[PDB]
């Protein structure tokens, strides 16, 4: 909640004194709420 | 720290004038501040 | 480290007299009698609000050009065969002392006396004057200005920019010292660095020298679009959010997951942009100042004699038979190169690059019209006052408006990586 | 330069040399043939 | 090979009867008399002082004045060669670096 | 040796201004802890 809600992808990394770095990005797990929301949105457009 | 106690008995060369043999070790909290004389044991005279 | 100090006087382009009038000299000496001052050459401008436009100073480069002509006439007095510093007035200018630190209004009998009959294109050696030879530090400090002037005189077309790359420059806590400016704009960092160099001379291989070289290299790569958030050098890059901006400034930036790859090696060279808009280009003039300080610190390789005007070929301190070749790039075309590299990377949409190009075309047309109008005004003034003829700026041609193989030079810079 | 953080007294000094020379000059003035006779031989030994 | 500067300093110590046993290992020239001397930091600043390669002191006397000398016209002049102390001069490996050392050094 | 760890909220394709983050302020990758050396050494010398 600090900010940057509109964030496309989370990524985290650390770097070495020589300057080599390691970056870890996880794969997004979907939310049932979102899929249901899309279906309802189309239903609202038909039934507004 | 050992070099600091050893000053006037054993001599340690310093690559940089800014950093001293009596310089507080805590100032050297990072690798980039590791001394070149410190980095190579052979570079330091075993006699010194 | 440069060891030989010499300069060659500017030659009038078909003029019979120095292209300056006493009014211009007075404007340059608005409150001062020493031209050695860097601010004397240019009123420092911070960009955006940067760029000095004046009736006598349409551009800061115009002011520097007038300063150069005036200095060329005045310097000849202590460089005369007599090498006298106070006996005669050049256009009513008398040096205050033998070191010629300051100049003064000519004495009334001296004002009555004629000015020094300066000869154009006179190459001089700094050691010839004894007082300067007596102070090496003084001589080197004076030479920074001399080097910048000679470089501008050397370029028949637009001035080259010297760029070199050293990984040993990356090595060290001096990199942390460079990191002190992290989040600083390129212009702000340059002003501070220039002030530091003015404060004192530095080693030709000095940690400061390597840092300045890295800063210049990063800025130029960013300008060409060579280095980006998607193409970071060790994650370190100067970033300008909007290209073509009035004061777009690449600012030191870090990008994760987009590290760029650089060929091992050491490459140092100078590139001269074709566009004449450089007079209004703050970054180019700042780069010129830094490059000149770098030349004072270290003696670079002589540039190719074919790469130099034949009259100036084989200059002992500057031109050599085998040397680097100047690279000419139109500013608008170079901005296009920056956009194309990003489009090819796919970081930005083709439409966005086209929008940037359209803005650049509009800016270029407006600037070209203004410069052409100033040119007409200057010709009219010269016809009006043969007695007091002067040039607001070194004359320019519509030919400079062309790209002049900016794309070939862009391929060359890409190859330089 | 001194070589120790706790130095020992050194008499090899230009000031020390000066003091010695001045004393020697005075002692020779005392040993003056036209000046020594007035001073008692015991006083002479004491002064020297 | 042995350090000529070291040999001369040892001669001085022995003449003043000072202990050079500490400097005896230093006496052997290992590679560079300049390099070996730059490494050494022991002894009084007065006994011998080198700022890096640069070292300013007096070399040995060209002539030794004896007791008999009266500064006679027939007596030959030693041109200050006899003086135990005549001057201190800075020896260094490279002239350009020496000049840089002397950029503000008293002249 | 790693220097620091940082996090990113946007997808890789996007190009955006880099802004200040909490992790950057702390140079240390891990929270610094200072403890009594004598007590730890004594414990190391006293285990049964």
């Amino acid at each position: 909640l600090s900010g940057d809600p509109r964030m496309t992808q989370l990524a985290i990394q650390y770097q070495q004194y020589n300057g080599r770095t390691f970056n870890v990005i996880p794969e997004m797990p979907g939310s049932v709420i979102a899929d249901c929301v899309q279906l309802t949105a189309e239903v609202f457009n038909h039934e507004y | 720290t050992l070099a600091n106690m050893m000053v006037g008995f054993e001599t340690i060369p310093m690559d940089n004038q800014i950093y001293t043999q009596s310089r507080r070790a805590s100032a050297f909290s990072t690798p980039h501040t590791w001394p070149r004389c410190f980095m190579n044991i052979q570079l330091i005279s075993p006699i010194d | 480290a440069r060891a030989a100090f010499l300069f060659k006087t500017v030659g009038f382009g078909g003029l019979q007299n120095v292209p300056i009038n006493d009014e211009l000299s007075s404007h340059l000496l608005r409150a001062g009698n020493s031209p050695w001052q860097l601010t004397q050459f240019l009123d420092w401008i911070s960009l955006g609000r940067g760029l000095a436009t004046s009736a006598l100073v349409p551009t800061a480069g115009s002011r520097y050009y007038q300063m150069s002509c005036l200095l060329s006439g005045t310097l000849q007095i202590p460089f005369r065969p007599n090498h006298r510093w106070g006996d005669i007035r050049f256009l009513r200018l008398v040096w205050s002392a033998p070191t010629l630190d300051g100049l003064v209004v000519a004495p009334p009998q001296v004002l009555a006396q004629p000015a020094l009959q300066a000869q154009a294109d006179r190459v001089y050696d700094c050691d010839d004057y004894p007082f300067l030879a007596r102070d090496p530090r003084f001589k080197h400090r004076v030479y920074q200005q001399l080097s910048a002037v000679t470089l501008l005189n050397l370029t028949g077309f637009g001035p080259i920019s010297y760029v070199r790359v050293d990984e040993d420059m990356w090595s060290g806590d001096v990199n942390q010292l460079l990191m002190n400016y992290f989040g600083h704009t390129f212009a702000e960092i340059a002003y501070t660095l220039c002030q530091a160099s003015a404060n004192r001379p530095w080693e030709h291989d000095g940690t400061y020298a390597r840092m300045t070289q890295i800063i210049l290299s990063l800025f130029w790569l960013s300008y060409v679009g060579v280095i980006h958030q998607q193409n970071t050098y060790r994650t370190f890059y100067f970033q300008c959010n909007r290209r073509g901006d009035a004061a777009e400034v690449w600012i030191l930036s870090c990008s994760l997951n987009h590290s760029a790859q650089i060929r091992p090696g050491n490459r140092s060279l100078f590139v001269m942009p074709t566009s004449p808009d450089w007079n209004m280009d703050v970054n180019l003039i700042l780069s010129s100042t830094l490059t000149g300080c770098l030349c004072s610190g270290s003696q670079l390789p002589l540039i190719d004699n074919n790469s130099v005007p034949a009259v100036s070929r084989n200059i002992h301190g500057w031109t050599g038979r085998a040397g680097n070749q100047l690279h000419g790039f139109q500013v608008r075309r170079m901005v296009t190169e920056f956009c194309d590299r990003l489009r090819r990377d796919g970081v930005m949409t083709q439409a966005q690059q086209n929008q940037i190009e359209a803005l650049a075309d509009q800016t270029q047309q407006f600037k070209r019209d203004k410069l052409e109008a100033w040119a007409r005004e200057d010709d009219q003034y010269n016809q009006a006052n043969p007695n007091s003829t002067m040039f607001r700026t070194k004359p320019f041609t519509n030919a400079q408006w062309g790209r002049g193989n900016t794309g070939a030079t862009s391929a060359a810079i890409a190859a330089l990586i | 330069p001194a070589n120790v953080t706790t130095p020992t007294l050194d008499f090899t000094n230009e000031l020390t040399n000066w003091r010695a020379r001045v004393c020697e000059l005075m002692k020779n003035l005392v040993d003056n043939q036209r000046y020594q006779p007035g001073w008692t031989q015991s006083l002479v030994s004491s002064m020297r | 090979h042995v350090n000529v500067f070291v040999a001369n300093a040892l001669v001085g110590a022995f003449l003043s009867n000072q202990a050079f046993y500490d400097l005896l290992p230093l006496l052997i020239i290992n590679d560079t008399m300049i390099g070996d001397l730059l490494g050494t930091g022991a002894s009084l600043s007065q006994f011998f002082q080198s700022h890096g390669d640069v070292l300013e002191v007096a070399a040995g006397r060209k002539y030794l004045q004896m007791e008999n000398y009266s500064n006679d016209d027939d007596d030959p002049p030693l041109f200050a060669k006899d003086l135990s102390d005549y001057a201190k001069a800075f020896y260094s490996d490279t002239y350009e670096v020496l000049d840089r050392f002397f950029w503000t050094h008293d002249s | 040796v790693p220097t620091m760890v940082g996090v990113t909220r946007q997808s890789r394709d996007t190009i955006t201004q880099p802004a200040l983050s909490l992790s950057t302020t702390n140079t240390t990758v891990g929270v610094p802890l200072a403890l009594d050396a004598r007590a730890i050494t004594v414990a190391l010398l006293s285990g049964k």
